[PDB]
């Protein structure tokens, strides 16, 4: 049936730019599209219904327009109040669907990770898993290639990341790479190295198993 | 003012079933469109179900046609989402939202839906500081809590009393399908080894809360 197609799905803006995120309809559909602002653990709020009409209270900063089967949500000067979540809806006739969100964040400047790696507790081996952490502390932008090297070879398929929303007071980022493995494959090798990339550096930080 | 006040959220098993209220005050419901709308854990908004005013004309997604019931008693102004044959892919916060304007101008609080299909409570592991840290400089430290179902669980550190450079992760689902996450939070190095820093892990699905002391490794 109908779709909406939200992009981009995050974005990064400063306050005073200009944002504009856009709703692709599968179909000709009706007119009868809403925009909604969403803050983490609180319901969405109206700002736009029909389109283009503001809803009252939303400030005049933001606007909505459609060309085609293309509907374009404008804030015209980011504001900070404004960092948040923004979703479409479409109705038509009773079947609602919405858009799968645009997370709009701040920029700030750039910021190497502090980078720690941490071995498996001797706890958790004696239940014959070994569970490697590697931490990227405060840093930005989010992307980043975190590459687990076990006696200088690299691992695929068995690690899985984690990343923190922007921090309130910093804007920063942290995120966690765990690799897993058995507690044979474990104790088979030495050398466990977290490599982190960004940009031109690229920081590694290890440990050799047993050595303290 | 308009309210909207969402009940009835909790732990079901597959198959099971529970009743979502709606409570609506400075408004008579009998008047309006009232929508459900559901959006689960980290994802988007999707709609559940409508019901008109007067004739109490039903609409459900596809998804939940013939499993759930939307209904209103306008004596109680009150608006209902009973939920039966609930499956997995049901677990969400549930949204109860007034009509208008071919949109939902009124939202209530949202309340928690988590179909579990097991219990089981974390084991906690620590994420040990380096012995390598750099004195008058910070270290990391945290606590690894792996292997419960199902959401959440809740970090603090030394009692609430230790919340500045706290990070606590979002959870993982593993290949397990268990969650795993790690709570880390950096300190001053020259305090490692005579401070003493504990993780406090509640899960309340289970009602186990583990507490961990994390020290340095002894050599
Ligand atoms: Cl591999
Ligand atoms: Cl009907
Ligand atoms: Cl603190
Ligand atoms: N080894
Ligand atoms: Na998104
Ligand atoms: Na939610
Ligand atoms: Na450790
Ligand atoms: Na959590
Ligand atoms: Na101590």
């Amino acid at each position: 049936d109908i779709q909406m197609t939200q992009s981009p799905s995050s974005l990064s803006a400063s306050v005073g730019d200009r944002v504009t995120i856009t709703c692709r309809a599968s179909q000709s559909v009706s007119s009868a599209v809403a925009w909604y602002q969403q803050k983490p653990g609180k319901a969405p709020k109206l700002l736009i219904y029909s389109a283009s009409s503001l809803y009252s209270g939303v400030p005049s900063r933001f606007s909505g327009s459609r060309s085609g089967t293309d509907f374009t949500l404008t804030i015209s000067s980011l504001q900070p109040e404004d960092f948040a979540t923004y979703y479409c809806q479409q109705s038509s006739y009773s079947l609602i669907t919405f858009g799968q969100g645009t997370k709009v964040e701040i920029k700030r400047t750039v910021a190497a990770p502090s980078v720690f790696i941490f071995p498996p507790s001797d706890e958790q081996l004696k239940s014959g898993t070994a569970s490697v952490v590697c931490l990227l502390n405060n840093f930005y932008p989010r992307e980043a290639k975190v590459s687990w090297y076990v006696d200088n070879a690299l691992q695929s398929g068995n690690s899985q990341e984690s990343v923190t929303e922007q921090d309130s007071k910093d804007s920063t980022y942290s995120l966690s790479s765990t690799l897993t493995l058995s507690k044979a494959d474990y104790e088979k090798h030495k050398v466990y190295a977290c490599e982190v990339t960004q940009g031109t550096t690229s920081v590694t930080k290890s440990f050799n198993r047993g050595e303290c | 003012e308009v309210q909207l006040v969402e009940s009835g959220g909790g732990l079901v098993q597959p198959g099971g079933s529970l009743r979502l209220s709606c409570a609506a005050s400075g408004f008579n419901l009998r008047s309006y469109y009232m929508h459900w709308v559901r959006q689960a854990p980290g994802k988007g908004l999707e709609w559940v179900a409508s019901i008109s005013p007067y004739y109490s004309y039903t609409y459900y997604a596809d998804s939940v046609k013939g499993r759930f019931t939307i209904s209103a008693d306008t004596s109680k102004n009150t608006a209902y989402l009973q939920m039966n044959s609930l499956r997995a892919e049901d677990t969400a916060v549930y949204y109860c939202a007034r009509h208008g304007y071919g949109a939902m101008d009124y939202w209530g609080q949202g309340t928690l839906v988590t179909v579990f299909n097991q219990i089981k409570g974390p084991s906690v592991f620590p994420l040990a500081p380096s012995s390598k840290s750099t004195s008058g400089g910070t270290a990391a430290l945290g606590c690894l809590v792996k292997d419960y179902f199902p959401e959440p669980v809740t970090v603090s550190w030394n009692s609430g009393a230790l919340t500045s450079g706290v990070h606590t992760f979002p959870a993982v689902l593993q290949s397990s399908g268990l969650y795993s996450l790690s709570s880390v939070v950096t300190v001053p190095s020259s305090s490692l080894g005579t401070q003493t820093y504990i993780c406090n892990v509640n899960h309340k699905p289970s009602n186990t809360k583990v507490d961990k002391k994390v020290e340095p490794k002894s050599c």
